[PDB]
Parts: structure tokens; sequence; C-alpha cells
């Protein structure tokens, strides 16, 4: 109920970091044993995998595993200006 | 209230004013009249100029258009009728007002790739002479040669001339280089259908093939003629060095400046993903192989023309096999790290940006590795987009974006499962990304034909829809932000005309240097969403 959808904002913080992580199944293998908390199944294989899988979390290379590229930056008017949105045009 | 909000000017000019707002910074009245109406009505005759606005009867029209046609603003043809006489109707030219909206943006890269030779007297010298070529228009090379001073070295000036011929950048003027793409394909299809001497009623397929093929073959010829040709630029007499010829003069061209802010957009999109030192490995690379890339000569083929449904791939790829053939034959092969301004094979450096590939950069052929320019476009407009609302929106809106793209077409029950975490605020970024465009909204009933609510929803697609509306982000931010430039320079025109004059007060001086400021900045926000545009152009 309300208690799910709370949990996934937690253990997926900082474990990125220490993240070439082989076997991308394994990957969850790892963080579903993990904090003694020991997350309960495989539905959390496909959750932090294809949940998270967009923009800079981990890149996604063949032979089931993911990599590291740009999260690393990121991790580190007058009269008229802008406004860049709506006005239809 | 007050009408202020600019609310008036919003609704009624889609592309359009754009063009007449250029030219009239350029020129004005007339000049912004007889483009503005040609864009409106498309194409147009010389008479037919003169009934619509009654411009000023046949004083402004021939004076007008010498004016557009020295600086090619005006597409030209001309043809007959069986019944008789001739007619010449004119067309919006290309984008040569792009060009003008673009000026020293073409002469930044003129002086930046000039490099090869360090800090040198070129500066003041190729800047004046370039800036005498588009001015102009048109630059023969004798006129031209004349209007440099006696007594001195005369191929100083010439040190870089045949230097200008160069690879890219400025090439000959050629005849009929001005011409629309689907007049000179029917002006080319003549010799083609008219070509059979009664031979034989057999196989109507076949006059397909005949004019096609022969058609291609006469085409490519004619594409190719102001690409590469040494005739004229490469002519050396004795006496001397290799001197261009005094006779043919030349106009710039659209290869190696589109050609260089691609590889920015390239590098833009490379320096997030590598290092530094990567992205001037792959740099090396793309300096010496722009000579034979087509990339934003891409289509050339396109307009003017049907595709097919059948036949379209038999069209595509045959483009898609010459851009299999010119990259994979042609582009150079393994160097070692060539010169530049880490010792030994660098090779080592590109085996990393061979074994990272996704999504782009080094897919290879065995013995020699090239990046393709096909495959290569559909991952650099994906990574752009993404960034467009990532920096519109927070970071919700990217998350939900991809949602839609990893499968397709699907409800909101494994939507909530699968995208984050909360109902509620799903449903607002929901609305407020389905607010313009670029997911639609899918139609499918529910137990009946067509009912009422609480049919089943879907959410997919709109690839072009969710492109035209950078599209719209083309004109109406330099609208707004060139015409209230523009307001800027009528407000203050009275004190502008006194600051001419004296080329005194406290209060004099304080709204001088407020225009200027004024002034730099929104120059600079010009060239920044003009960088932002130049990528959303294609596919």
């Amino acid at each position: 109920d309300i208690e799910f959808i709370n949990s996934l904002l937690t253990i997926v913080w900082r474990f990125i970091s220490e993240n070439y992580s082989t076997t991308q199944e394994i990957l969850e293998f790892i963080t579903a044993a993990q904090v003694a908390n020991v997350e309960l199944t495989p539905s959390n294989i496909r959750s932090l995998c294809e949940v998270l899988v967009y923009d800079d979390k981990l890149e996604k290379v063949t032979h089931d595993c993911y990599r590291v590229t740009l999260e690393s930056i990121l991790q580190m008017s007058k009269h008229d200006k802008e406004v860049v949105y709506f006005d239809e045009w | 209230v007050m009408t202020i909000s600019s609310l008036e000017q919003r609704t009624l000019n889609p592309d359009l004013f754009l063009y007449k707002e250029l030219v009239k910074a350029h020129l004005g009245e007339r000049a912004a009249s007889v483009i503005g109406m040609l864009v409106a009505l498309g194409r147009l005759s010389v008479r037919e100029l003169v009934e619509k606005i009654d411009g000023m009867d046949v004083d402004s029209v021939k004076t007008t258009l010498v004016s557009l046609t020295q600086l090619r603003c005006v597409k030209y043809l001309q043809e007959t009728a069986i019944s008789g006489k001739k007619t010449t109707y004119y067309y919006y030219n290309e984008e040569g007002i792009h060009i003008l909206l673009y000026s020293g943006l073409i002469i930044d890269e003129i002086i930046t790739q000039m490099r090869v030779n360090d800090e040198e007297e070129h500066k003041q010298l190729v800047a004046e002479i370039v800036q005498n070529v588009i001015s102009l228009g048109s630059l023969t090379v004798e006129d031209y040669l004349s209007s440099v001073t006696s007594d001195s070295m005369k191929y100083t000036i010439s040190s870089l001339f045949v230097q200008l011929c160069e690879m890219g950048y400025l090439i000959q003027i050629s005849k009929l280089h001005y011409t629309p793409i689907e007049d000179l394909w029917q002006f080319l299809y003549e010799k083609h259908y008219k070509n059979i001497p009664r031979n034989s009623p057999l196989s109507d397929l076949k006059k397909r093939s005949q004019a096609k093929m022969n058609a291609k073959t006469d085409f490519a010829k004619i594409i190719n003629k102001p690409n590469e040709l040494s005739q004229i630029l490469t002519v050396d007499p004795k006496t001397s060095l290799r001197i261009v010829k005094p006779t043919v003069s030349l106009t710039i061209n659209l290869d190696r400046f589109m050609k260089g802010r691609r590889s920015k957009q390239l590098i833009n999109l490379a320096k997030t993903r590598v290092g530094s030192v990567t992205a001037q490995v792959y740099k090396i690379a793309l300096r010496l192989t722009e000579q034979k890339s087509p990339k934003i000569r891409d289509p050339l083929t396109q307009t003017g023309l049907l595709q097919d449904l059948e036949e379209a791939k038999s069209f595509q790829d045959e483009a898609e096999l010459v851009e299999e053939k010119t990259p994979g034959l042609t582009f150079n092969a393994i160097d070692l790290a060539r010169h530049l301004p880490s010792a030994s094979l660098i090779n080592s450096h590109l085996k990393i940006l061979a074994s990272s590939n996704f999504p782009f950069l080094n897919e290879t052929k065995p013995g020699v590795y090239y990046v393709p320019y096909s495959k290569l476009m559909p991952v650099l407009k994906s990574s752009v987009y993404e960034y467009v609302i990532a920096s519109t929106l927070g970071p919700s809106a990217m998350r939900l974006s991809r949602c839609i793209r990893d499968n397709k077409l699907v409800s909101e029950k494994i939507i909530n499962s699968t995208a984050l975490m909360k109902e509620k605020d799903i449903r607002s970024t929901l609305a407020s990304l389905i607010r313009y465009n670029s997911v639609e909204i899918q139609e499918v009933p529910r137990t009946a034909d067509r009912s009422a609510s609480r049919a089943v929803f879907l959410f997919r697609c709109k690839e072009t829809h969710s492109y035209n509306f950078m599209r719209q982000n083309l004109e109406w931010n330099m609208a707004n932000l060139l015409f209230k430039k523009e307001k800027l320079k009528q407000e203050n025109s009275t004190l502008l005309k006194k600051a001419n004059r004296d080329d005194l007060l406290p209060s004099e001086l304080n709204q001088l240097k407020m225009v200027n400021e004024r002034e730099l900045n929104v120059f600079a926000r010009l060239s920044r969403l003009l960088s932002l545009w130049e990528v959303f152009q294609m596919a």
C-alpha cells in the first residue's frame, strides 16, 4: 500500500558509484541480498533494472551488464530574453 | 489587459514573418514586401507583384529584383508555354536569409579552421576579403585584385586565395547552381521520356528503368560538379606558383560550414561520454575525412519528387548502399597519432572508444574502422532531445519520456508499476507531458464500437510531431529577440544619431552603455539557440 513505492528511494543511492559490473541479473542478485534487509525475489531483478534504466544511472552494454560515463559530471532578463516555451507557434 | 504581454503578435505568424523580419534588418521597406509576399503566396511572377500590394509599380520591382539577385535571395526560373511568349517565375531561395542570419558565425569557423598557419597577418587580411565576398554576394577575382593597393605584395592577399579554394568553403560561380531541385529534375527529365524512336511496346516497366537510371547518372554529374573540381582553382602557369583562375569568380558554400558545426554536436556528445583526450583523438579523424563525408548533404534527391511505398527502400537503400560505398571504400586507413600541436600508438585509446559503442563512436569493418553516417543520426537526435526536456522541466519529465520509448503503446496499469513511485504526481506530469503533443493519445474502445469514457488508453510515437515542436522554437525565440532589439533601436534612435554625429552630459552616456549592453547579450542569446535549432532540422 503506502509502504510500497517509498522503499526504492533509499537503497539505490550511493551503490552506483561502487559499480564495469558483470552479469546484469547478478547485479540484483548482489543488490537483492545486502544491507541484511534481505530483499525478497527476482521481482526486483527487473525492478531497479528497468525503472532507473534511463538517463545516467548506468549505461547499457552487451553480454548483460552495466557501464558508467556521464553521471560522474552530474554527481560532481533586462528587456526580453528566453521564456523558451509555451506561446504556441 | 493593455495587450503588452505580446499576445497580439503571438498567434498569427508561424514561419513566415521570420524571413521578412531578417531582410527588414538587412534592408527593410520594399525588400521586406516582395520576399514576404514571395513566401505567403509562394511561386510568383514579375507582373503579379504589382497587382497585389500596389507596390510603387515598376520603379521598386526592378530595383528590388536586381537587389535580390546579387545576394541571390530569389530562386530564378524561366520557361515558355505552348501558346507562346515567355514566363519568369521566382521562388523563395534555399535558405539564403539564414546565411544572413549566419554571417560572422561562418567567418568564425573560417578564421578558426584556417589554422595550420600560426597566428599570422591572415587575421586582418582574409577578414577584409571574406566580408567583401558575402556582402557583394558575388566576387570576380580580377576586379577584387584591382581593389588591392599597388606597389605592395599582390600575392600576399593571394597567399591565401588559392588557399581560400582550399578543400571546402569557397567554390566557383557556376551557371544553374541556383535552381529549384524539382525543376532541374524535370528539365533533366527531358531527353529521357523523350528518348525512344518508337522502339517497341514490350515491358512497359522498362520505361521506368530507362528514364530513372539515365536520370540518376545525369543527376550525379550535376551535383558533383560544384562539389570537387580542380580545373579552375589548381591552374598553375609558369613564372609563378599555383594561382587561381583570374577569370572565373567564386562563391561561399554549405559544405564545410554546415559540417563543422555538425562535428561540434558530435563533439558535445563525445565530450559528454568520454574524456577530453578521447574527443581530440576522434576529432583529428573527422578533420581529415570531412571532405568526402556527405553528412549534411545526405538526402539530395529527396526534395523535388516522390519516394514510394514499395520502391521507397529501392530508393532509400540505393542511397544507403552509396552511403555504404563511399564511407567504406574511400575513407582513411589506420594512421598513428598523426601530428597534432602519450607516445607510441594511440589506437589503444581508439579501442576503448571501440569496446564502448552504444549509442555511437567507432563501429568498424575488418581492417578499417569508421563511424557510419546513417545509423549515427538516430542516437544523435535522441540525446539532444532528451536533454531538451531535461533542461526544460524537472527530472520527472525526463524519466517518463523514455518509459514510453522502451516498449510501446501501453496503459497506465504497467506504467504506474514500472515508472517510479506515486500516482497523483504522475498524473500531474502526465498532463504536463501530454500538454504539448509528442505522446499524442491512443484511441481504442471498451466493449463498444465508439461510445464513451473508460475506453482503454495507451501512449506512443509522434517522432516527427515531437520534432516540429523544436521547429517552432526556431523563429519565435529569435523573433521577439531580434524584434525588441530593433524596437530598442527606433526608441533610442534620437540618441544613436547624436552618438554617430559625435563620433557630453551625465545621463546621455548612461543610455549609451544601456543599449550596448542589451545589444551584446541579445546576440549571444541568438547564436545560443541558433546552435540548438541547427541540429533539429534533420530527422
